[PDB]
């Protein structure tokens, strides 16, 4: 959950 | 803090507001952390001062504290590397990748890399991912919906997101009766000082 | 605004500092331009935190004011030049001289030409006015002198030198009556500062 | 003297 | 004598012109100081090669050998700060100013006064003398019109400005002679191996 | 080119080296490509002098000639980006990264990631591979002895690295027996003026 | 043996 | 005619 991402 | 005292901060910030102390407001909000202004937030984040967004938000949140906290500065400090790539300002991106993302490493070593590899691109924009940002003030504006969203689910904001409501100059109104507590006690009627008690 | 107005804000003044808040406290002083706090522009003026100085002075007079307020920019404003040529940063040295001083170049023309000048230098303290010159940490405290004697012959800071004196908590003593003139009669004596008590 | 000056 | 050094530099410099080697031409050029080459000195001009321009005058003229070299200096560097305040790059401009135009400093003090204070104009042709210097290709042409006329009329370039007169590859035709001196000394005979040692059959 | 024009070439750089025209030299030898100076090399290696480097090399070979070519190149360029790094100047590290290095990433694109994080570190020799570069001067120097290998065994090298040998003044010698062949044919036999047209005796 | 690598 | 000048 919430995991960090480019877009 | 007992209760007393973390109300009479709220009437401050309300008697701050009506006299448009407004820069006063934000840091008492932000040094006290009892009320997370969503208004503003949203005002310093289109503006892009990022400095005083993490200053705000350091009021009221670490960036390990949790994963909703840990997220929001990483959007926040993505958007401005971004933007300094954006602006061809290499050095300030480098800056920014060291000192605001690495944090960001320990706990995800594969996209530190991508991240940092984005340096050696003509356009960002060449990585499929980021192939849709278009613009520094719709990016910033898609991003805020994000942030939003993260910050009214994070719990440590919760319950700092809605003002009370009182009537106008509920301060002043206080500082009336003390006056009347304190003209009550003199002998015959019938203003020079707030800083002794008054008599006549 | 009423002197009611104005006394409460030095009341709240007095909170602010007795909780610790102290970036509140300075914005409040800047935007209330009410008190001007002496020891916090000297502590700032020492950082060389050029930035807030400028910042925190603007809540009080613009920099074309007065002769005097004008001075005191002009002093701030060539001491952040010297400090960049001092680290032989021409690159900020020459968007000082273009930012910061050209409004004095209007109606100091030679003046402005000779600050120019500086950048041409192997040291400024070439210059016999600026041989004088000794570290930064000494030319910040005799700049700060300097300061000190213009901002209190500023007739725009005239009365605002100097905090009142009271007991401590005087906006905590007053909030405590209204509960004695509430918080009496119908009820004595956790409940709330937001509606009466009754 | 309030002449702006280099000393 | 060294009339012979110089001669023979000439032939060499001839024969690295006819193949094509345009990089070691210059560099004999600059370090002989026995011919200067205008058509490259333009060519470097007009390309705003300032380093390579004023290297290739070093082995020339110093700044200070006479009035008229030190003028050519001058509006070369000149020429090379004002580029740097067009392209608004206030960093270049006073490194320039210091390292470059500063020698000029001493004996033109308000010139020198005059030219640093080009940097707080927002652009440098609202100052009077230089309200019609207005493109960098033109600038530099114009500038180069003049350094040609100072080139010329400084006694230090006076007898180097014109090749000698050859007929093509006299070098090669020297080196087929050397060895005919070779050859008819040598019994019994228009087979050649190597110039590195004398010929010999028999 | 005949090999008579070749060692006409090498002629003129003993001529050259003698008369300590020193630029000149290393020009001849670069744009001829006939002779590639070591000594010389490791001279402007250990001073660090890179694109003077490149540009002598780029007289012999190109960087995507062959895969010892390819090495040599991006062994410069990489002690180029860890000297930027040392100086912990990011904003030249990085425009080296995109200028130079980033033509080696089409066929490695994991090192060339691999280089990039460099950036992030606060010293390079964080990384194993790197922990053991201690010294700018001891680098340059560790990395030279590999250069000299790599273009010893370079093919396109590989009979350019030996100087011949000479009597000296080989070429002052040649030069003075064509006089004597052109005065040998005189029937007055003063005095002989110049290298520019034949002498005869009049 | 030829090919590219950091150390 | 050889002094040096802004223009």
């Amino acid at each position: 959950g919430l995991e960090l991402s480019l877009g | 803090m007992s209760s007393l005292s973390r109300e009479l901060v709220f009437l401050i910030l309300q008697f701050l507001d009506e006299e448009k102390f407004k820069e006063t407001v934000h840091k008492l909000e932000q040094e006290s952390g009892f009320f997370f202004n969503m208004k503003y937030f949203e005002e310093k984040v289109h503006a892009g001062e990022w400095d005083e967004v993490e200053k705000y938000l350091s009021g009221f949140t670490k960036v390990d504290d949790n994963r909703y906290s840990m997220k929001i500065f990483f959007e926040i400090r993505k958007q401005k590397y971004l933007e300094a790539l954006d602006r061809h300002d290499r050095a300030k991106a480098v800056d920014i990748l060291v000192k605001d993302l690495k944090v960001f490493s320990t706990f995800n070593e594969e996209l530190y890399k991508e991240i940092t590899q984005l340096l050696t691109l003509e356009n960002f924009r060449e990585n499929e991912q980021l192939s849709k940002y278009g613009d520094t003030k719709s990016a910033r504006s898609i991003m805020l919906i994000e942030l939003k969203k993260l910050i009214e689910a994070n719990p440590l904001f919760r319950e700092k997101l809605v003002f009370p409501t009182l009537k106008a100059s509920r301060l002043r109104t206080l500082i009336n009766q003390s006056l009347n507590w304190q003209h009550q006690l003199c002998k015959n009627p019938r203003i020079k000082t707030l800083f002794t008690d008054h008599t006549c």
